[PDB]
């Protein structure tokens, strides 16, 4: 639940519809043009002192990481 | 008594101008402070979590 | 679900004494504190789901790890 609500800080993007018409890598990248500017890393990348990069960067990688993204004890303790 | 009122709004205004001077540049002072003490507070906590995981 | 069983084999927890004081400590006026006492009154009687997702989130990882740690030596004693 709380990697769900990170998703759009992190360029993580849903499938969107495609009907006939149009391919999924133009709308796809419309899509991700749109929420561009949510994007956190390149934007303090861009502009922002280096301590901040290097916290925000150390930040992200904590967050994407986590213990449901093929990782479990029971057997450990079994 | 010109020359002395004169005088005396002088005094009055570099001194007023001197104080608020120096009152800014302490608020300057004091802002960098917070954003360092944040940023420690920062570098601590993600410190911590890394212990944790 | 778990409930609780019938002649308890155990009656040693011999647990603190409650702290009392004004009514503004604790859920502020006393009208409120009846409210909150009759709506959370309705979890006393089973441990479920809502019990352990709170307990995850104040303990966040260092609880869960020594809790883990604790229980497999109080399993190992036994």
């Amino acid at each position: 639940c709380d990697l769900l609500h990170a998703a759009p800080f992190q360029n993580i993007l849903p499938r969107v519809h495609v009907k006939e018409g149009e391919r999924l890598d133009a709308k796809m990248k419309r899509l991700e043009s749109k929420y561009a500017p949510l994007h956190l890393v390149p934007l303090i990348e861009r502009l922002g002192t280096p301590q901040q990069i290097a916290i925000a960067r150390e930040g992200d990688l904590l967050t994407k990481e986590r213990l449901c993204c093929g990782l479990s004890m029971f057997e450990v303790i079994l | 008594t010109t020359q002395s009122l004169a005088s005396v709004a002088y005094l009055i205004n570099t001194l007023a101008n001197n104080v608020l001077q120096m009152l800014d540049i302490q608020a300057s002072q004091l802002r960098r402070m917070e954003s360092s003490i944040n940023h420690i507070s920062q570098t601590v906590d993600i410190h911590k979590e890394k212990v944790a995981r | 679900r778990f409930v609780r069983t019938v002649l308890p084999f155990s009656q040693e927890f011999q647990r603190d004494k409650q702290p009392n004081a004004q009514p503004q400590y604790l859920h502020g006026s006393k009208a409120l504190n009846l409210a909150y006492s009759s709506i959370y009154g309705s979890y006393r009687n089973f441990v479920g789901p809502p019990h352990f997702q709170v307990i995850c989130r104040l303990l966040g990882y260092q609880g869960i790890a020594v809790v883990m740690e604790e229980l497999l030596k109080v399993v190992k004693s036994l």
